[PDB]
């Protein structure tokens, strides 16, 4: 490394020779940087500069494929190894990922953002344990309401934010114990001590004598959705889905990512069939009626109803155009109706939202019945699902029914056939 | 008053009569030109009908319009003074009758939506002679109408070729003010920027670029909602 | 995904030594056998399989469009017949109402065709000196350099180069800008020629 | 087969059970750190 | 408390109203609170779930849940329990909390801090500098 | 390689051996980079899979002439 | 043939005899300037 072997291998031997020779050169570089801050730092910085200049040219150079390609397979081989310098490698990976996601160009996505997402996915989802009887992926447990790690500071090499400092910040998991001990008093005691110790730290931080933790809050328009709808490649969407599913380990983080996804719900209608992976992720995360009820409480049902109404109105305003046939016509509609049916399949949500969903289901079914030329198999399945949901909602107390009849009157008010 | 489409036999009789008129106009042009200068309704009504016919009848109607509008000196050259005076009188009569809406309509219908390069060339010749034989005001108005259609070009793809031709020629043939020159240039560069961004950010732009680099191919076989323009060709009749 | 994958391998440009497979059912000549396997695999997958599937899909789409048009015409006739005692003098919307020949959006093909039409129109406009100066002031040179120099058919590339040359005619500011762009790109490609041999792809064009 | 070449035979896998547990804990902690890193990346800049 | 709020409350309470084995109702209500817009720490959740054991499956009524939230609500401040805190934080039957019992509380929570960190914490809490903290100074911090 | 990593050796000669190896690597890399038809071989390796380099002056008796295999 | 397209037909070659002589003189002078430029490039520092 002191000789300068890393730079020679990077400049000359990375791209020339047989593919086996190229992979041997990449392994040699990974070995040279193994447990060597100096060497690892140098190689990571080279990769950063190269990818950054190619992103500054992506718009003028469509050959990005061959360039960033070999340098990013090197990152992926370097991060695949497990040395004590994983921190700098992960830093390079995250930086390149963010830069390339800020770019929508497929060439840029499929190369840089895809390998960066794969690196992040192999880091977040470690290989299945060999010892410890293959224990579940879940020594430190995160704060319920706070993110004790920082990204802007960590990328800037700040010693305040680092794996050592972060891991020092959180408490050890230790052993809860109290298997046969109710410890009812001890529970209240620990509640009080935890609450006011967190208060102690929070006040110490607002005075400015301690690092400020981060609040578990998202903007609802982040790179999450950026990788979530990439029509560029399905691999990036699948990697993002895996990353979000693994971010959903903690129930509070489950709530936050569920809010993020139910916000991204509109992008499903926008992107059509490209959102299949996001849809699978979203239905998987809410497979428990617990989170279905949580989202219903937040108001997901009116949101999905409005989205279904808007999609059906777009189809109605679209049948006035040519007979242009679209293969993925109704995927968004079918998926939104499937989500609504999945939520309704829980009794309590049905009870509380029959009177509010009857109107939108009636309007949607009536507007779908008008479709003749644009009627697609998916549209037919959506109309059948809406009919089943309506029949499921007609059933109720005479009061609820008469209320549904009052809705029917308003629906007719909103043509000798449709009424 | 009635929409849908016309009966096939109605089109048959229409085509018999219009072929008779086309035969008269081709062999004897001045006769047709003077008949239509005696009857301007004939000239404007033929175009207006060419709206409500099938693409089968369109070639003959456009041929009649070109024979009246651009005589047959140029028509044969493409394949005395009083004759060209009749041509100018006929184009002036058409411009007196043809409002900008109908002008816009047939200009997009035959130059842009024809789908038959032969009809598109007929419309190209017809509009070129319309503009040439028109005076300054109608020239500026026609140029403005085509520059108004210019933003809608991305919906017609390759078909637009002939259209663009006329546009360019007219844009450099009519003495025009600096303001509208800048406006036309801005429209052209804006369409170019939009198409460039579309191609750059296109989901499978990388795939098409690499395949064009390596493998010889004619059409883009991996395309959602295949364009009714790129995919649909002008199927040729054959013995 | 298969094309996505084969393209990745071809981009690696690995000199995998010729693999003389025992199976010789296919008539592969020495030169064709020596062609990169992934290249041949790409050519078969796209020009063969993707083209066959796309042709089948386009035939089905055209037949579906014809069926939809016939059904719409029948419905129009029925509603017109049922609209007795009510007549609307349609004009000249007959076209808009029944004919309803248009390129779908996000169509790389006809999008590139519109780009070619833009290049032709700009080559026409650039002839007029005032229009040429206006287009240069717009920023046409940089757009053509960044995007249209390397994409499209070779005839389109040469037309773009001619258009830029026209834009920079008798225009010291214009020629200066294009020269600066070329110098920058060439110097960047000379800063990694040994590091990365992608210099031939762009520097040649510049 | 491939055992003629001494250099290729060099690679020796060896990994112990308690060090297995420690390494698996390290993997889990690194995964948690990356999760917090991405979540802090998503945090709104408000 | 405005009706607008008691209303949101009943609303969600209802939406989650479900029965089953163990103490689901307690879990359902903890999810209600988080859904309402207030996320308690795992410890707070466990405490409240225990603080309600009237009937099988932790039977909770809307009035009962109102009583539960009325105690802490937004958990902005609780002098009566900052007092309860000083009672717990200060151990060894003293009148002033010390670094020793402070680190004892930290370990009971599961947090390991170097004595140096414990000294920083106690220097921050102490105001006069007597080396000890009365309710006065505990309050100091918890309120600041 | 084996011997270089099997014999306990002094730091001075370790550095000498490393310098020799990297010097040979640098010399070969410069030779390949500046080789008259390096561009041709790189591009052909990219496009057409080729076993040997058919356009070579003074074909080294070692490369072009390999051990002929004895056969029945 | 290719005369249908007006835009392609646009290119008009036209070049006059005295302006031929002037342009040829300009070419010769430009060639001489480039010769002097390269010779001054070769000059020993
Ligand atoms: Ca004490
Ligand atoms: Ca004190
Ligand atoms: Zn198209």
């Amino acid at each position: 490394v002191s000789q300068g072997l890393i730079r020679e291998l990077f400049d000359y031997n990375l791209r020339r020779g047989a593919a086996a020779m190229r992979e041997e050169v990449r392994q040699l570089m990974c070995l040279l940087t193994r447990d060597n801050p100096e060497a690892t730092q140098q190689m990571n910085d080279l990769i950063i500069g190269k990818v950054s200049t190619a992103l500054k040219g992506h718009w003028a150079n469509p050959d990005l494929a061959s360039s960033l390609q070999y340098e990013m397979l090197l990152l992926t081989d370097s991060i695949s190894k497990e040395d004590s310098c994983w921190e700098l490698r992960l830093r390079c990976a995250l930086s390149l990922f963010l830069m390339a996601v800020n770019i929508k160009t497929p060439v840029v996505v499929e190369n840089i953002t895809l390998m960066c997402l794969r690196i992040l996915q192999k880091l977040i989802k470690p290989p299945a344990p060999t010892s410890k009887k293959n224990k579940d992926v879940p020594t430190v447990k995160p704060y319920c309401n706070e993110i004790h790690a920082q990204a802007q500071l960590w990328l800037k090499r700040d010693p305040k934010a680092s794996y050592d400092a972060w891991k020092k910040c959180l408490p050890i998991r230790g052993i809860d114990g109290n298997g046969k001990a109710p410890s009812k008093s001890e529970l209240r005691h620990l509640y009080l001590t935890e609450k006011y110790v967190w208060r102690w730290k929070q006040f110490l931080s607002r005075r400015g004598k301690r690092t400020s933790p981060l609040d578990l809050k998202l903007g609802h328009n982040n790179w999450l959705r950026q990788v979530l709808f990439t029509p560029a490649t399905q691999a990036a969407r699948q990697a993002a889905c895996t990353i979000v599913e693994a971010l959903a380990t903690i129930p509070s983080r489950k709530q936050q990512v569920l809010d993020l996804l139910t916000s991204y719900l509109d992008e499903l209608s926008i992107a059509g069939e490209c959102a299949a992976e996001y849809l699978a992720l979203y239905q998987k995360l809410i497979t428990s009626a617990h989170w279905k009820v949580y989202l219903a409480a937040r108001g997901v049902l009116p949101y999905v109803g409005n989205l279904i109404t808007k999609e059906i109105a777009r189809l109605l305003a679209l049948e006035e155009a040519t007979l242009s046939t679209d293969l993925q016509q109704g995927y968004a509609l079918k998926s939104l109706t499937g989500l609504l049916s999945s939520f309704v399949e829980v009794e309590s949500i049905k009870r509380h939202f029959k009177s509010r969903l009857v109107g939108t289901v009636l309007n949607g079914y009536l507007c779908l019945r008008k479709l003749v030329v644009q009627r697609t198999k998916l549209i037919d399945e959506t109309q059948d699902m809406l009919l089943e949901m309506l029949e499921d909602m007609t059933t109720g107390t005479e009061s609820e029914t008469k209320a549904f009849m009052a809705v029917c009157i308003e629906t007719a008010k909103r043509d000798y056939r449709t009424p | 008053s009635s929409g849908s489409a016309l009966q096939y036999d109605t089109l048959i009789s229409l085509m018999e009569h219009l072929k008779a008129c086309a035969e008269i106009a081709a062999q004897r042009t001045i006769n047709w030109q003077k008949f239509c200068i005696k009857d301007d309704s004939v000239l404007y009504f033929l175009l207006q009908v060419s709206f409500l016919v099938d693409e089968g009848v369109s070639p003959v109607l456009l041929q009649l319009l070109s024979c009246a509008l651009c005589g047959s000196k140029v028509l044969a050259a493409l394949a005395g003074s009083q004759e060209d005076q009749l041509c100018t009188a006929l184009v002036n009569q058409l411009n007196k009758f043809a409002d900008k809406e109908t002008l816009i309509q047939f200009l997009r219908c035959f130059l842009l939506e024809s789908n038959s390069s032969s009809v598109r060339w007929q419309a190209h010749c017809l509009t070129l002679h319309i503009y040439r034989n028109s005076s300054k005001s109608q020239q500026e108005l026609l140029l403005d109408l085509m520059w108004s259609i210019w933003p809608e070009l991305p919906a017609y793809g390759r078909k637009a070729a002939q259209f663009v031709d006329l546009l360019g020629y007219f844009s450099l043939k009519t003495p025009q003010t600096e303001k509208k020159l800048k406006e036309y240039s801005q429209k052209a560069v804006e369409i170019l920027r939009t198409q460039n961004h579309i191609l750059t950010n296109h989901p499978n732009s990388n795939i098409y670029n690499t395949l064009s680099g390596l493998v010889e191919f004619d059409g883009y076989y991996l395309e959602s909602d295949p364009c009714l323009v790129c995919n649909n060709p002008e199927v040729p009749f054959c013995y | 995904p298969q094309l996505e994958n084969l393209l990745c391998k071809v981009n690696e440009a690995a000199p995998e030594k010729p693999q003389d497979d025992s199976g010789t059912a296919g008539g592969i000549s020495s030169t064709s056998a020596s062609v990169n396997r992934y290249i041949l695999q790409l050519a078969q997958e796209y020009c063969g399989d993707c083209k066959n599937s796309f042709d089948e899909l386009s035939k089905i789409i055209q037949k579906v469009f014809a069926s939809r048009k016939e059904l719409l015409e029948y419905d129009l006739q029925q509603r017109e017949a049922a609209t007795k005692s009510s007549r609307t003098s349609v004009q000249p919307t007959f076209t808009a109402s029944q004919y309803r020949h248009t390129s779908s959006t996000k169509c790389y093909g006809c999008a590139s065709a519109v780009t070619e039409h833009c290049i032709t129109l700009l080559r026409a406009l650039a002839t007029n000196p005032a229009l040429r100066h206006i287009l240069v002031s717009q920023g046409l040179i940089r757009e053509l350099f960044d995007y249209n120099l390397r994409r499209g058919a070779a005839a389109m590339r040469e037309e773009v180069r001619q258009l830029m040359c026209l834009l920079t005619r008798d225009n010291p500011e214009a020629t200066q800008q294009m020269n600066d762009l070329i110098i920058g790109k060439v110097s960047t490609a000379l800063k990694g020629h040994w590091a990365n041999p992608d210099l031939a792809s762009s520097l040649q064009y510049e | 087969q491939n055992s003629q070449f001494l250099l290729t035979r060099l690679n020796d896998p060896k990994m112990s059970e308690t060090e297995r547990q420690s390494m698996e804990s390290e993997r889990a902690d690194r995964s948690l750190f990356v999760q917090e890193l991405l979540l802090s990346t998503l945090v709104r800049e408000e | 408390l405005t009706e607008e709020q008691i209303a949101e409350f009943k609303e969600a309470f209802s939406l989650f109203d479900k029965d089953g084995d163990g103490t689901i109702t307690t879990k359902e209500l903890g999810t209600v609170m988080r859904s309402l817009g207030q996320n308690p720490t795992e410890a707070e959740l466990q405490d409240m779930i225990n603080e309600v054991d009237a009937d099988g499956n932790g039977t909770i009524d809307f009035p009962e849940f109102l009583t539960m939230m009325a105690r802490k609500m937004k958990d902005t401040d609780s002098e009566e329990e900052i007092r309860e805190a000083f009672r717990v934080f200060d151990k060894d039957g003293n009148g002033y909390i010390s670094a020793a019992e402070l680190r004892h509380v930290m370990t009971n929570l599961g947090e390991k801090l170097t004595d140096e960190e414990v000294d920083e914490m106690i220097r921050e809490a102490d105001i006069d500098g007597d080396g000890q903290v009365n309710y006065e100074e505990f309050v100091q911090m918890m309120t600041a």
